[PDB]
DNA sequence: TTCTGAGCCAATCACCGAGCTCGAT
DNA sequence: ATCGAGCTCGGTGATTGGCTCAGAA
């Protein structure tokens, strides 16, 4: 039911010059992966929003989840 | 390079974000913009491992196994089954 | 910007090459440094054109 | 407290997906 | 043979901003 542009997921993978041909199944997997990712990042960040007694989730909520989870370590110079 | 060429649509991102939270809740623009950047990094991140392992096996096309393997390699091993599962209800 | 095993062990080496990839795109290609207010000239002109109801919203029938 | 910034509407049109042709494995 | 890049084409949902008061400060 959910969705995300497959074409766009591809366009993004193909930013890399080393990445030349891509199977059909791949974006399809990524659609769902990104969906789980975006889902479980937000979920984590919101804790930090409630912790602080806000009702708006904000940039810095996010950074505060990234710093508190090893699996997300790869975004470090993404969000300083 | 345009924004539309390198990020997922913001409204698609917000939609999902908004699902993850109290229905009453709110989200900063800068917050959405941010996850949007992340998700794009996440896409690129798995790929470069997959591209490494995929060219390392003397192939030219990044496929299913490639991703999943890359995910195990980088600690997303938890995502692995639910994808596989979701990978059996859309293909033939 | 630099560090050793003070990050997920599993992930370390990738982060590193992906730093390289970007530092390339930055140096050479085109990574937009800042966000644009809007994305398409036409969708801007159209949003500016739309009749608006009360509250600055779009409208709806009555 | 003061005052910044997110949600709310839905109509156009850029972009996505479903068809293709062609060249590779 | 199968399976992907790259066109084209037509159908459609992301994109879009002004006023108001949640709610960040």
């Amino acid at each position: 039911v959910q969705e995300l542009p497959l074409a766009r997921i591809k366009k993004i993978m193909k930013l890399d010059e080393d990445v030349k041909m891509i199977s059909a199944e791949a974006p399809v997997l990524f659609a769902k992966a990104a969906q789980i990712f975006i889902t479980e990042l937000t979920l984590r960040a919101w804790i930090h929003t409630e912790d602080n007694k806000r009702r708006t989730l904000q940039r810095n909520d996010i950074a505060m989840a990234i710093t508190k989870f090893d699996q997300f370590d790869f975004l470090i110079d993404i969000v300083p | 390079f345009r924004e539309q060429d390198i990020y997922l649509p913001i409204a698609n991102v917000a939609r999902i974000m908004k699902n993850a939270i109290p229905q009453t809740g709110k989200i900063a623009k800068d917050a959405k913009e941010c996850v949007q950047e992340c998700v794009s990094e996440f896409i690129s991140f798995i790929t470069s491992e997959a591209s490494e392992r995929c060219h390392q096996e003397k192939r030219k096309t990044i496929n299913g196994e490639d991703i999943l393997f890359a995910m195990s390699t980088l600690g997303f091993d938890s995502y692995v089954e639910p994808l596989k599962l979701y990978l059996q209800k859309f293909r033939e | 910007m630099e560090e050793p095993l003070y990050v997920n062990a599993k992930q370390y080496h990738r982060i590193l090459k992906r730093r390289q990839a970007r530092a390339k795109l930055e140096a050479e290609g085109k990574i937009p440094k800042e966000r644009r207010k809007y994305l398409h000239e036409s969708r801007h002109r159209h949003a500016m054109a739309r009749k608006r109801g009360e509250g600055g919203r779009f409208f709806s029938p009555k």
